[PDB]
RNA sequence: CUUGGCCGUUAAAUGCGGUCUUGCAUGAAUGAUGUAACGAUACAACAGCUGUCUCUAUGAUUGACUCAGUGAAAUUGGAAUAACUGUGCAGAUACAGUUUACCUCUAGUUAGACGAGAAGACCCUAUGCAGCUUUACUGUUACUAAUUAUUGAAUACGAUU
RNA sequence: GACAUGAGUAACAAAAAAGAGUUUAAGGUACCUAAAAGGUAUCUUAGAGUCUCGCCUAAAGCUUAUGGCUACGUCAAGUAACGGCCUCUAAGUUUAUAAUCUGAAGAUUAUGACGAUGAGAAAACUUUGGUACCAACAUUUAAAAGUGAAAAUUGUGCAGGAAGGAUAAACCGUACCUAGAAUCUGAAACAAGUAAGCUAGUAGAGAAUACGAAGGCGUGAAUGAGAUAACAAUCAUAAAGGAACUCGGCAAACUAACUACCGUAACUUAGGGAUAAGGAGAGCUCAUUAGUCUCGAACGAGUAAAAAGGAAGAAGCAUGGAAUAUUGUUGUACGACUGUUUAAUUAAAACAAAGCACUUUGCAAAAAGACGAUAAGUCUAAGUAUUGAGUGUGAUUUCUGCCCGAUGCCGGCUGGUUAACGAAUUUUC
RNA sequence: UCUUACUAUAGUCAGGACUAUAAAGGUCCGAACGGGUUAUCGUUGCAAAGAUAUCCGAAGAACUAUGGUAAGCGAGUGAA
RNA sequence: AUGUAUUAAGGAGAGUAUAACUUAAUUUAUGUUUAUGAUAGAGGUUAUCAACAUAUGAACUCUUAGAGAAAUUACUUAAUAAACGAAGUGAAUUGAAAUAUCUUAUUAACUUCAGGAAAAGAAAUCAAACGAGAUUCUAUGAUUAGUGUGAACGAAAAUAGAGCAGCCUAUUAAAAUAAGUAAAAUGGCUUUAAAGCUGUUUGAAUAUUGUGGGGAACCUUCCUCAAAGGCUAAAUAUAAUACAUGAGUUACAGAGAAAAGUACCGUGAGGGAAAGCUUUGAAAUAGUAGUUUU
């Protein structure tokens, strides 16, 4: 069983609660099964990986900027 | 069976201290001692044991007819191998047919009144020493059970039977208890011939404070050492009694002869009351 | 002793006999030796039919526009027991 | 002054002393729950 | 009263020890008295030992000081906030008089600002409190005594007269 | 509530400690280059690592708890190499049942149920009461030896030492942190505090003392670099003197540990005092060897064997060489003594104490004492006058005198008094 | 869940010495552990009770852990 | 805040189309009117371009079988907060310028029982020589009569209004008309000494052909009512919801809460925030500039 972090109902506001836990099961197969390897970043264009990577980078910078502010600091 | 729980610390069923100066002693077990002795027949003494629950010693006796083992208060001098018998349920046919008559106080007392034998007080002659005296006809032994204690038979309600043979007419017999009180005891009351064992119990000395703690006794704080809010004797600068007559923490006079027996509860079995020393120095 | 103590106690927070299941269901009984005997009358099985040759899918083409059923003059249109019985006599009368 | 009275504290005692069952099964505990329920508390116990 | 007298200890004894006692105001289980053993108890002495001192000196590290980075607090009516004498709600940076002083900081220091903090401490007041005490006032109990009722009889004796 | 002052001041000092290279990502500058890009160097932010040095070390290490505002891919039929759940019960709990008591609430006894900090078959395959018991202490025992556990054996002392039941694999826990370097409690990233096991080696009687293999660390810039004044803290040494200091030897110094060494007073409750006091010895090399061990072949040799050993010897200022163990003696008061106390200004002469003494308690239904809006009832106690309770004193030696007037308590008259009750009386409308 | 007492179940106490014992002692020296004698520092402290040294007990009236009981008209607990 | 109407068990946990709410978390149908409504197209996720009315599928866990450390176990078509009501028990602060009687106060609070309301109720009632005619709520009567040393406490008749209902054959199923009762002494409560409540010990009568109770010490005549047996709606209390009104509030106001009993503090009972919008930008305070002085 995988437990979930205790959180506030509305993120930064509300009572403290805990979501339902997650359960993972590992079965021992009689016949092996192998997963394919994830496509290369150059072949993920069917998923619009280019646009998705730009948006992801912007979200990472936004959370990094917030972390710097959460430390009581600013970017010179 | 084990003696455990908060009762060992002086607490009652509410959890509050009702008996002061108790707790922290050694782990003990209670010994089931037979103070009635109703089963007839000979009983073979197997050994004399030490009992932490009483001052006197106990004897592990075995019923030769049944094989069941029991505990009884041992008498002074009683050792292993001895044979004790209880004549409370009645005299055996072997003793009756021999004498022929129903009862012969003469030869009866010479064949039953031995050390460690349990007999009805009526069957014990005057001037004999006994240490498990009962009170009621069908009750257990209650008097003189402690170490080195014994009662004396003073008189018996009886008359003679035309041949110098005394026969019981009344329902009671008079006995002198350890405290010196001569009171009235039933005719069929329990009584064991002899003296309670461990006569030298009251000569022991503990030697140190820790030995009293092992025996479940905790420190006793004097009233003078307390404050006025805690004791009638508390208060005062320095050592001070406060011109206060000695009393308990609840106002009960602790000296002067104040009797704590309830006045309405009059003792109807007393023939000669105890002798009050009246605060005089004995030695 | 602060904010974390005020959260609901979970099995991952303490030991010493705090057992709390996840509503999986009793599949047997406990023994006096500390083991578990499974009762297969309580164990559940999943009845999945044979899907070979099944032409239905969870989607319907959007060329077939959605339409609801009509039961004029019938308040309990689709829940009418008479329509179920009358429709039974004509279609299947045997069973 | 204040003292560190929660040092070595266990959560088995919290449930026994302040838990929900400690209150619904007693006469005075029911009052506590009913008082906190009237005030609108989410945390009725522990 | 008093550092009581005397003796020992000190170069010097209001101390300590011994001793005599007319002890303001010792005293026998609110125990009296004397040893062994024990004591982070209190007092006194000796030997040794030492920077405790004569009388301090040098050395070491960390702070203190400077540069860079981060960045508090008590406090604060407002201030252009000197000395003396006098004055005055009676102890003056601020009033009178006279004197003295270019403007502004840094490190030290604590004489004053009746410095700061704590209604901290004392005394007094209140027809204000709290706990405790008792032969304070007024009361409640433990407990004791008599008696209707539950509860019906017999006999004798004694005392009233 | 906002914003000033102190003030850009204090602080970022657990007496562990740092130095010099290397490298990744993203971004900011300068140059090369003007075809963007790329390259070289540097800086900022967030990391990683190498060599050296130091600190901790019966920890500041490893493995795990209590716990957790650290984080959720932490995986078990059982044993080896696991706990919970489940069975059983202790202390206790009980808005369960019955009976009883009770102004209501409730309380009591019994039974039941619940309740671990305890007990639970087998496995490197598995499913009666000393004829005793498994508290303490000691002893013995898995046969090459030693050591540490487990369990058992035997014994000792008094303080006399549980209960109950039995005997084809679900569900829950499993991550990380353990307080000197980012996590628990202390309002917090606090020099405090917190459970269990392991915790190299040398050297020792040792978990003492010193070093420290592995490991970790030498804090999130919550700091770094300089300089080395006064003064403070923590230390080091010291001429001559040695308490002249001071309320007072406060602080500091002297002393110290070890040996199967010598010797040791007054006094004494005969046990002590006493490790009294005061002295001697110690490391390195070596002659020598009864046995044990080793090698060679009774004997010979050997400490590249453990030990023994002497009035032997060498060197140095010095061989208890560094670290670790804080003086000796004497006269008094108080308290016998070991203990206990104002958590966080008084540790004592106060409290307790063994001992001693007095009062009380006869147990026939309630022994007394204590508790019970108040009872049933509980402790006392499965005790019985050598028992229990209360009170004072405070081991032991030597002793404990006079007064019963006052106060308290106890006992006592065919007494006086005597409320209720009541013979005999009396009044208003 | 601090603390005082009690209660149940458990755990811990290097090594050495004396004493009648192999084991019988509120014995001795001394770590762990538990105390808090004295001094200094600190006093908007590292700390609303800490640091350093020194000192005391350390097989017992010992220390410790997990639970349980007893407290607020009457006073629970109290080596006071 | 008040008023009006309606209603008469409340919360939490976790999950989910983040207006949509219960693992079905946006179910499926009927009727009418649809711009003269109500108050001749496009659009099924590029969705819900329709309101009203009547039905309908689904609706988890805990509180809430037992047990337990609520949201677990183990079972199963197991299930009811507060406030308000009645009775029982019953303080103290306070005032009297102290303080005991008194007052505070038939108060707060606690316990038991009960319903949507409960309680009370159709005269053994009041009046006064005339008469009224159950109960409940509000006002007046009334800082009155009266009590108390004082301080203070404090009715009833009657009047007005809200509601109005009488009965035993109770519109739900009850009486053969009430004896240990009325009443007395005594100890208390209430209180004006009566009446009313009550522990202990005692203890009546039978109807206007004047039997019994009351008419404020008490007796008497008269009047009045008929205890010891019962039923009864409304006006009243409380909570929730909706609506109406405002010389009520407009964000340190209003409420504690414009996202709240949340965050946070506390072992716990318990205590308990801040926080609106796109407008305006006062003072204090800080760094500069201009003029001027130093
Ligand atoms: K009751
Ligand atoms: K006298
Ligand atoms: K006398
Ligand atoms: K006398
Ligand atoms: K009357
Ligand atoms: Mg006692
Ligand atoms: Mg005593
Ligand atoms: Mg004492
Ligand atoms: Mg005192
Ligand atoms: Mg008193
Ligand atoms: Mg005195
Ligand atoms: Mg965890
Ligand atoms: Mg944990
Ligand atoms: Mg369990
Ligand atoms: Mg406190
Ligand atoms: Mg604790
Ligand atoms: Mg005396
Ligand atoms: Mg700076
Ligand atoms: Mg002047
Ligand atoms: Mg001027
Ligand atoms: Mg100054
Ligand atoms: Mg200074
Ligand atoms: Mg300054
Ligand atoms: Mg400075
Ligand atoms: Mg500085
Ligand atoms: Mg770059
Ligand atoms: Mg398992
Ligand atoms: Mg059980
Ligand atoms: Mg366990
Ligand atoms: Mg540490
Ligand atoms: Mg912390
Ligand atoms: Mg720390
Ligand atoms: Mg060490
Ligand atoms: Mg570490
Ligand atoms: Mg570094
Ligand atoms: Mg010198
Ligand atoms: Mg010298
Ligand atoms: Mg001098
Ligand atoms: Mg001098
Ligand atoms: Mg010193
Ligand atoms: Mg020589
Ligand atoms: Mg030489
Ligand atoms: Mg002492
Ligand atoms: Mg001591
Ligand atoms: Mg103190
Ligand atoms: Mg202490
Ligand atoms: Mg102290
Ligand atoms: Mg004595
Ligand atoms: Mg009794
Ligand atoms: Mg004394
Ligand atoms: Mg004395
Ligand atoms: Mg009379
Ligand atoms: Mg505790
Ligand atoms: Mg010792
Ligand atoms: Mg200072
Ligand atoms: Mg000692
Ligand atoms: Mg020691
Ligand atoms: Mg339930
Ligand atoms: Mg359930
Ligand atoms: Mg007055
Ligand atoms: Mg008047
Ligand atoms: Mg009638
Ligand atoms: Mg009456
Ligand atoms: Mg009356
Ligand atoms: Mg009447
Ligand atoms: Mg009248
Ligand atoms: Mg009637
Ligand atoms: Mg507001
Ligand atoms: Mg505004
Ligand atoms: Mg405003
Ligand atoms: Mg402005």
């Amino acid at each position: 069983v995988n437990q979930r972090m205790h959180e506030q109902r509305h993120g930064d506001v509300g009572n403290w609660r805990r979501p339902k836990s997650q359960k993972m099961m590992i079965a021992e197969l009689a016949k092996p099964f192998v997963w394919p390897k994830p496509p290369a970043e150059d072949a993920r264009e069917a998923f619009d990986y280019a646009m998705w990577k730009k948006q992801k980078t912007a979200q990472e910078q936004d959370t990094k900027f917030q972390g710097i502010r959460a430390q009581g600091e600013v970017v010179p | 069976f084990p003696k455990k729980g908060q009762s060992k610390g002086g607490r009652n069923h509410s959890g509050r201290v009702t008996v002061r100066h108790r707790g922290g002693g050694h782990k003990r077990r209670i010994r089931m001692v037979d103070f009635e002795r109703w089963i007839p027949g000979p009983h073979t003494v197997l050994r004399i044991e030490y009992d932490p629950g009483r001052s006197a010693h106990i004897a592990l006796v075995k019923e030769e007819a049944t094989g069941r083992k029991s505990y009884i208060v041992a008498a002074d001098g009683m050792r292993a191998g001895d044979v004790v018998q209880s004549y409370r349920s009645g005299l055996p046919q072997d003793l009756l047919d021999s004498m022929g008559g129903v009862v012969d106080p003469g030869i009866l007392a010479a064949r039953t009144c031995w050390r460690g034998n349990c007999l009805p007080v009526s069957m014990i002659p005057v001037g004999t020493q006994i240490y498990c005296v009962g009170s009621r006809p069908d009750g257990k032994a209650v008097f003189c059970r402690s170490a080195g204690t014994y009662a004396t038979i003073i008189s018996k309600e009886e008359e003679t039977r035309e041949d110098g043979t005394k026969v019981m007419t009344g329902k009671f017999v008079n006995v002198r208890l350890q405290s010196g009180e001569i009171r009235r005891v039933s005719k069929d009351a329990c009584a064991t011939v002899g003296i309670a064992s461990n006569i030298m119990h009251h000569y022991r000395q503990l030697g140190k404070a820790g030995r009293s703690r092992w025996l479940n006794i905790r420190p006793t704080v004097r009233g003078l050492a307390m404050n006025a809010n805690d004791h009638p004797h508390g208060g005062g600068r320095g050592k001070s009694k406060g011109n206060r007559h000695p009393v308990s923490p609840w106002g009960t006079p602790a000296k002067g002869g104040y009797k704590t027996r309830r006045k309405s509860n009059v003792n109807k079995w007393v023939v000669t009351p105890r002798v009050r020393n009246m605060g005089v120095r004995r030695n | 002793g602060l904010k974390y103590r005020k959260l609901r106690l979970t099995t991952k927070d303490v030991n010493k006999g705090f057992y709390k299941g996840n509503r999986t269901g009793s599949m047997g009984t406990h023994t006096s030796y500390g083991t578990y005997k499974i009762d297969y009358t309580k164990v559940r099985t999943y009845v999945c039919p044979d899907l070979t040759g099944f032409k239905l899918t969870p989607f319907v083409s959007k060329t077939i526009r959605p339409v609801h059923d009509q039961f004029p003059g019938d308040k309990l249109g689709p829940k009418n027991p008479a329509t179920y019985l009358a429709r039974w006599k004509s279609e299947n009368g045997l069973d | 002054g204040p003292r560190p009275t929660m040092s070595g504290a266990t959560r088995l005692v919290q449930k026994r002393r302040h838990g929900f069952l400690s209150r619904v099964k007693t006469k005075n505990g029911q009052k506590t729950l009913k008082r906190r329920l009237a005030k609108g508390r989410l945390r009725l116990s522990a």
